[PDB]
């Protein structure tokens, strides 16, 4: 291809505590990708592991998004997908995905970021 | 054991989790081909000008995917970020290990054709 591959980002918004989000990320061309993540990163602070999926389904998940947050994949329309419930304001961040390709050199694709931003109830 | 390099970056299939971190495996059922922008961007990160010295690009399109040598193995830290960890000693790199020797040969390369 011309073009580098590029991951769109979708689903960002505003919650409030214990609401629900949803997070889509869908990747340019027909590429097949070893890995793909969800990482997040609240301003100061450093970008962190939320969830990866390998291309057969195994799934890792950070110790304090477990049973809230489950990512899966369509590989067919390249899309990895992030579905956040029980969210509490320390969710607040910006999310970013990540796709990683393997051919000797290991190729990690970013995509633009979207904030989640989640206030407290009541 | 592998753990990624002091510091901040400078700007099968299925891994294999060790610790918290990720080790990359090569999937041999397909091929991943980057794009020419890439190829473009690697090509001038060993030294290539792509516009004035457009017979060394092949030397880009070489190194850009070259093997990892011995037990060399891509790997992806807790904040994503991708190092090298050498399975044989435990060194550990932000670069491919194969950079280097690029960039050499591009400099070769560029005498042997005046």
């Amino acid at each position: 291809s011309m073009g580098q591959v590029q991951l769109q980002e979708s689903g960002g918004g505003l919650v409030q505590a214990g609401g629900s989000l949803n997070l889509s990320c869908v990747a340019s061309g027909s590429s097949h990708f070893n890995s793909m993540g969800w990482y997040r990163q609240a301003p100061g602070k450093q970008r962190d592991l939320v969830a990866d999926i390998s291309n057969d389904g195994v799934t890792n998940y950070a110790d304090s998004v477990k049973d809230r947050f489950t990512i899966s994949t369509n590989n067919a329309k390249n899309a990895v997908y992030l579905q956040m419930n029980n969210l509490k304001p320390e969710d607040t961040a910006v999310y970013y995905c990540n796709a990683v390709a393997v051919a000797g050199r290991a190729f990690s694709y970013w995509g633009q970021g979207t904030q989640v931003t989640v206030s407290s109830a009541a | 054991f592998p753990r990624p390099p002091p510091g901040k970056p400078p700007t099968a299939g299925r891994p294999l989790r060790i610790g918290d971190q990720l080790v990359l495996e090569e999937d041999y059922d397909e091929t991943y081909i980057p794009s020419e922008q890439e190829i473009l961007e690697f090509a001038r990160e060993i030294g290539i000008d792509p516009i004035k010295e457009p017979e060394l690009m092949w030397l880009a399109r070489e190194g850009i995917v070259a093997p990892l040598p011995g037990e060399w193995k891509p790997c992806q830290d807790i904040t994503g970020d991708i190092y090298y960890f050498n399975f044989a000693n435990g060194q550990s790199m932000w670069d491919h290990p194969c950079d280097e020797h690029y960039r050499s040969l591009v400099i070769q390369e560029r005498a042997k054709l005046s």
